[PDB]
RNA sequence: GACGACCCAUUCGAACGUCUGCCCUAUCAACUUUCGAUGGUAGUCGCCGUGCCUACCAUGGUGACCACGGGUGACGGGGAAUCAGGGUUCGAUUCCGGAGAGGGAGCCUGAGAAACGGCUACCACAUCCAAGGAAGGCAGCAGGCGCGCAAAUUACCCACUC
RNA sequence: GAAACUGCGAAUGGCUCAUUAAAUCAGUUAUGGUUCCUUUGGUCGCUCGCUCCUCUCCUACUUGGAUAACUGUGGUAAUUC
């Protein structure tokens, strides 16, 4: 699959801008090719089309189907993923834990492979895990409605 | 009274409905409406004219929406020629301290007259009040005409 | 300059109530927003180095506010300035001190210290009556409270007695002539006297004659008037002057009988 | 851009005055609504101080009433027939306050046929024989005529009135401003009005 | 305790509106109107009142008590210099109000801006470039050129005042 | 605890006097014609409706799925690209 590239003058392409002339596109937040510098902030830049010609200085494809063969310099190279997840309900469709089994133990353990002292093994910090201190401020909530009422 | 449309929109009172209850009056009856008035306050007091006669006008405070607050003047009527306003004008005296002299001023101003007010003529003393603004030109309204000045309208025999 | 609203204050824009001098630089503190009127207030840091002198600098009150010995209506603040203004209590609880912000004959905020057990309540006028939602009734006053079911036969005008720990006023006077007042701005400032009189005009400003146990008469607007308790008989505790509003000449004559410049 | 300033416009006098300070936020347009009738657009627009503001567009329903029996039921809004501003309004059928339009008229009748257990103008009484017949005859003991006693000689119906409902459309006045509000309301028309804009109407087309 | 949210009140205001107050000029005496001038009726729009705008209808409004037009090395006021009494002359400028950021117009964000230490376009300028493109607005503090009779350091520092 | 997302401020100040003759502005009045971040004080359980459709165990002991920093590969003579 191609995902776009760069126009020789480095200008980017995005999709949604049929043809191959370079165009000069109002952009504002939510848009590519944009950075604001400030809130609101709508600048004109140019940019150019989808449609692919012998112009461009570069492209970039993605691998979608994997042939019989392997491409030595890639598919042969291996690299694993780094990071499990830091929310509570990711971790438990992961591992598919039931609703009760007390999430405390199934985190990833990132090593530190060396520090010059020890290697630590690092977590995350869960989030949405209920725990004592929750249910307080729960509790404390629906203390005050009553109170208000009476 | 019985017409009072001239519009090509019908002309009547806010706060005023039209009932479909009971049928039987024998010829004649209840005009089918009930009239809308107001105090103003401050010590002037509504005509008899307006709670007797029929008009629709919004303009003025006796029936209609618009409010007398603030200030309270006076004035004279110098020319009618227009459908439901006057113009006014205001003689006074301006001061210089160089002098020891004063010297004649007068101003001009329009302002909004009832429907109610049917016996003004040109040559009155005339009573105005601060309102909302109405029109370009018009921000007052009367409260009351009057006459008690030389030269006066009818014969003394009154 | 304004495209939206200001933040600064100078120091000759700013009232002369603060007595402030004109040796230290352009601006002054401005009171932010809060119950009272910028023209009405004492800021809180004025009250701290421009009075009493326990701080020197601005970023010593800093410093203070922050431990939390201070108070305002019973009530804890933090900040440089808050808008204190007639008729609050600062409580100073490490000191044992208590102060009242009143006014002084000349028509400023003096130091007018009194017992912890006078700094538990406050006189608050009554300035607009507004019934609200399912036939529930509210007061209004100038201290910026609303205080619900009161009596009902409280209206503008009258002071009710506050309880700054519970709220929900326990007490109060009823506007009428021949009650003692106290003036709160205007020309007079800071007499003292009986009613005396009213004056109605349909429209606005209404005045109010007042008297004096000096036997004079002055009359103000209705609306710099506040009350202070029943005919010569004050429900609040009092400062030195009490309303007598003497002529120049005879505040000459003390200074030179008591020859009083040092003790 | 589009403005709704004051700082223009000559004085009493037929002066002019010179150009004072540049346009601002407050004093603004915004063009006009031009709503019509057709499916449901609607359009928020942010305004000053926040508190958006709705922008209707291609309204068919609203809320009118019958007051003089105090009845108030949704019921569409079929087509303009008058519009006291203009007569151009009417011929590309733009909808705004004080127009004259055309109801189904509808709930009004199954409300009356019910409480006042009689129906209005018919075609014929043989439609009414199989069903509409089991509400307006029931079975109830005790309350077919206990109820049904203090309704009677409080529904003479006017003749202007009864004569619309076999048509089956009728006269109501937009009492709202549907570019302000996001709806369409009113008020069906009564008495003296009724016999006004008829007039009008008759006058004016045909 | 901390934070957030709906409404009411309050505070800081904001925005329109009332009455009175103005320098020179008639070799400026009639002015304003369907390119709305003044008013009436209805509607649109707007935070709201209002010819603000639109439809329909009326013919008004203003002036020798100086309108209308033109001029101003005219920002306004609190004030300043001189001075027996009465005045005359000045007020760019430390406080308050206003207007504007090269000239015009439009607009985004926000409670608040028609913002320029935000943006888009035209016009007048001026900069870089591999000639494909890109970037800019010192009436902020210093500093330079120019202009003229005529006016300071590309300094030190958030300790004071905020 | 760098970085990055989020909230808030950047409409205050500072500067200039070009425009501007009932305009600006000053005194006086008006919102009963309106808007108002923020502070301060009150407002804090229908409201009676879980009404879904899966045919009733229902995530309320807490629901849903992406972006930056980060990791790695780049383009343009040049940009807070």
């Amino acid at each position: 699959r191609i995902s776009g590239g760069n126009d020789k003058q480095g200008f980017p392409m995005k999709q949604g801008v049929l043809t191959h002339g370079r165009v000069r596109l109002l952009l504002s937040k939510g848009h590519s090719c944009y950075r604001p510098r400030r809130t609101g902030e709508r600048k004109r830049k140019s940019v150019r089309g989808c449609i692919v010609d012998a112009n461009l200085s570069v492209l970039n494809l993605v691998i979608v189907k994997k042939g019989e063969k392997d491409i030595p310099g890639l598919t042969d190279t291996t690299v694993p993923r780094r990071l499990g997840p830091k929310r509570a309900s990711r971790i438990r469709k992961l591992f598919n834990l039931s609703k009760e089994d007390d999430v405390r133990q199934y985190v990833v353990r990132k090593p530190l492979n060396k520090e010059g002292k020890k290697p630590r093994t690092k977590a995350p910090k869960i989030q949405r895990l209920v725990t004592p201190r929750v249910l307080q401020h729960k509790r404390r909530r629906i203390a005050l409605k009553k109170q208000r009422t009476k | 009274m019985a017409d009072i449309q001239t519009e090509r929109a019908y002309q009547k009172q806010p706060t005023i409905f039209q009932n479909k209850k009971r049928v039987l009056l024998g010829e004649t009856g209840k005009e089918k409406l009930p009239r809308y008035y107001k105090n103003i306050g401050l010590g002037f007091k509504t005509p008899k004219e307006a709670i007797e006669g029929t008009y629709i006008d919004k303009k003025c405070p006796f029936t209609g929406n618009v409010s007398i607050r603030g200030r309270i003047l006076s004035g004279v009527v110098t020319k009618m020629k227009m459908q439901r306003t006057i113009v006014i004008r205001r003689d006074y005296l301006h001061y210089i301290r160089k002098y020891n002299r004063f010297e004649k001023r007068h101003k001009n101003m329009s302002v909004h007259l009832s429907p109610c007010f049917r016996d003004v003529q040109i040559g009155d003393i005339v009573t105005v009040g601060e309102c909302r603004p109405l029109s370009k030109t018009v921000r007052f309204n009367v409260l009351k005409v009057t006459k008690a000045a030389g030269t006066k309208k009818q014969f003394q025999k009154f | 300059m304004a495209r939206g609203p200001k933040k600064h204050l100078k120091r000759v824009a700013a009232p002369k109530h603060w007595m402030l001098d004109k040796l230290t630089s352009v601006f002054a503190p401005r009171p932010s927003t809060g119950p009272h009127k910028l023209r009405e207030c004492l800021p809180l840091i004025i009250f701290l180095r421009n009075k009493l002198k326990y701080a020197l600098t601005g970023d010593e009150v800093k410093k203070i506010c922050m431990q939390r010995f201070i108070k305002i209506d019973g009530k804890v603040r933090a900040d440089i300035t808050y808008p204190a203004g007639f008729m609050d209590v600062i409580s100073i609880d490490k000191t044992g001190e208590n102060f009242r912000l009143i006014y002084d004959t000349k028509g400023r905020f003096a130091v007018h210290r009194i017992t912890p057990e006078e700094a538990k309540y406050k006189l608050c006028k009554v300035r607009k009556i507004f019934v609200g939602t399912k036939g529930i009734p509210h007061l209004v006053t100038h201290d910026a409270r609303t205080i619900r079911y009161p009596d009902p036969l409280i209206k503008m005008n009258d002071t009710i007695q506050i309880d700054l720990e519970t709220g929900k006023i326990t007490d109060f006077i009823k506007f009428d002539t021949g009650n003692l007042c106290m003036v709160t701005g205007g020309a007079n400032l800071g007499r003292i006297g009986v009613i005396t009189n009213r004056e109605r005009h349909p429209g606005s400003f209404d005045v109010v004659h007042v008297k004096d146990a000096n036997g004079n008469s002055f009359a103000t607007r209705l609306s710099n008037i506040f009350v202070i308790g029943k005919g010569n008989k004050p429900w609040i505790s009092l400062p030195r002057g009490k309303g007598i509003r003497l002529t120049i000449a005879e505040e000459r004559d003390k200074r030179l009988a008591a020859k009083q410049s040092s003790g | 851009g589009i403005s709704r300033d004051n700082w223009h416009k000559r004085r009493k006098t037929g002066g002019k005055r010179k150009p004072y300070h540049k346009k601002r936020k407050y004093e603004l347009g915004r063009p006009a609504a031009n709503t019509k009738i057709g499916p449901r657009r609607i359009h928020t627009v942010g305004v000053r101080g926040g508190n958006k503001k709705y922008r209707a567009l291609r309204l068919d329903v609203g809320n009118f009433s019958w007051g003089s029996e105090c009845c108030t039921r949704k019921t569409r809004i079929i087509d303009v027939v008058y519009n006291a501003s203009n007569n151009e309004l009417v011929r590309t059928k733009t909808l705004v306050k004080n127009c004259i339009v055309l109801i189904d008229s509808t709930p009004y009748r199954q409300w009356y046929e019910s409480h006042y257990a009689l129906p209005l103008g018919r075609k014929k009484g043989a439609k009414l024989t199989p069903e509409e017949e089991e509400i307006l005859n029931k079975k109830r003991s005790k309350k077919i005529q206990k109820k049904y006693d203090e309704r009677k000689k409080n529904a003479k119906i006017s003749s202007l009135l009864e004569e619309q409902f076999q048509q089956g459309k009728l006269l109501a006045c937009i009492a709202s401003r549907p570019g302000q509000c996001g709806r369409a309301d009113g008020y069906v028309l009564e008495g003296k009005e009724l016999e006004f804009y008829l007039r009008k109407i008759k006058a004016r087309k045909g």
